[PDB]
């Protein structure tokens, strides 16, 4: 599921803006 | 009630230009106040929770070191977000009480917001109810009328900026990527994910941005996750650009019609930049439960209230190593940050 992709995407976390 | 709003916007935008036009500066200094605890950390230098040492009022610090900045190429920016910070007013806007700076650092002390990072509470719960997440977009969407009618652009909306205060209300942070700007501009600034498809291709792109990424909010708080997602950069660009979204089976039809006008690849029929403005939003179904006047009172009930245990509480934020705030002996980059 999309739930289940998101959960192992490695960008669950805080995220910085770029730079 | 719409003629309050014309009269409100024109005062704010007089109150607005004095300060922008005339900064303060020097309002403090660092020995006023004592360090307690670092609220959060990382390029944008370090956040610490302080405490007047004479009010007892405590403040969230943010702590730039010159060099760094100049290193990162952020001195434009950083200036900015100052100037900014000093000449805004708005009940959803992080207040700036002082701001300061020595050999070494740059130091900006606003209002301290307990509550937490918005970011946290969502991956915590997993997802607001969309009464919550509507309670959250509303504050948004007044502080954006604000933010646009004095002509500046946010930039970098996203749960990881949405501090949330005592009351339960939201206190939007970092003006770092913000500009004030009549008209078209074409940076290449903000988080991945709430890019909205004109600032990722190369054309020049207005206030409407701004409007894009309160739909990726909305979803993310209403969902759990954003709308465009994948493992790199890259590859949530090609996502956003295709503009092809699918949304969660528990969205209501209305959520999702209000959806579809925000995250509009066409400039001509997203919702925000059409002519009707922000009252194509402050109108749509999806909010016709919300009192607007009421909102930017802080009338209403917060769905949800955090825990505070004190003004000095930092248990709603994670834990960072503390680091010596250390003062050269020597000024460093005098000209560039003469303004500051
Ligand atoms: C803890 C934290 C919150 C947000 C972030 C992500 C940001 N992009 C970092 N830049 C920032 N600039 N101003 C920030 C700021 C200003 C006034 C404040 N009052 N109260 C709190 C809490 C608070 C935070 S935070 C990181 C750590």
């Amino acid at each position: 599921t999309t739930y289940a992709d998101f959960i192992a995407s490695g960008r669950t976390g805080r995220r910085n803006a770029i730079h | 009630e719409q003629e309050s709003v014309k009269e409100f916007l024109a005062k704010a935008k007089e109150d607005f230009l004095k300060k922008w036009e005339s900064p303060a500066q020097n309002t403090a200094h660092l020995d006023q106040f004592e360090r307690i605890k670092t609220l959060g950390t990382g390029s944008f230098g370090r956040v610490m929770l302080v405490k007047h040492k004479e009010t007892g009022n405590h403040y969230a610090m943010k702590i730039l070191d010159k060099q760094k900045v100049v290193k990162l190429k952020q001195i434009e920016h950083t200036l900015n977000e100052k100037r900014i910070l000093q000449a805004v007013n708005f009940p959803f806007l992080v207040k700036l009480e002082f701001s300061f700076k020595d050999n070494s650092n740059l130091y900006m002390v606003m209002e301290y917001a307990p509550g937490g990072e918005m970011f946290s509470h969502l991956r915590r719960i997993g997802r607001f109810s969309e009464p919550h997440a509507r309670f959250y977009a509303a504050q948004i969407v007044l502080t954006f009328e604000y933010l646009h009618s004095l002509d500046l652009i946010y930039r970098d909306l996203k749960p990881e900026n949405l501090m949330i205060d005592q009351q339960g209300y939201i206190k939007v942070t970092d003006f770092g990527f913000a500009k004030r700007v009549k008209g078209r501009t074409w940076t290449l600034c903000g988080t991945p994910e709430y890019l909205a498809p004109e600032i990722i291709l190369s054309k020049g792109y207005n206030k409407a941005v701004d409007w894009w990424a309160l739909g990726v909010l909305i979803y993310e708080m209403a969902a759990g996750y954003p709308p465009f997602f994948a493992d790199q950069p890259i590859q949530i660009y090609e996502k956003i650009v295709s503009g092809k979204v699918r949304f969660p089976s528990h969205f209501s039809s209305d959520l999702k019609d209000l959806l579809r006008n925000l995250l509009q690849v066409d400039l001509t029929k997203r919702f925000g930049n059409l002519k009707n403005g922000v009252n194509d939003i402050k109108n749509h179904k999806w909010f016709a439960t919300t009192d607007w006047i009421a909102i930017y009172q802080r009338k209403v009930e917060a769905p949800f209230i955090p825990k505070f245990k004190g003004p000095g509480d930092t248990s709603n934020f994670d834990d960072y190593e503390e680091e010596e705030i250390r003062v050269s002996i020597n000024e460093k980059c005098g000209k560039e940050f003469s303004e500051f």
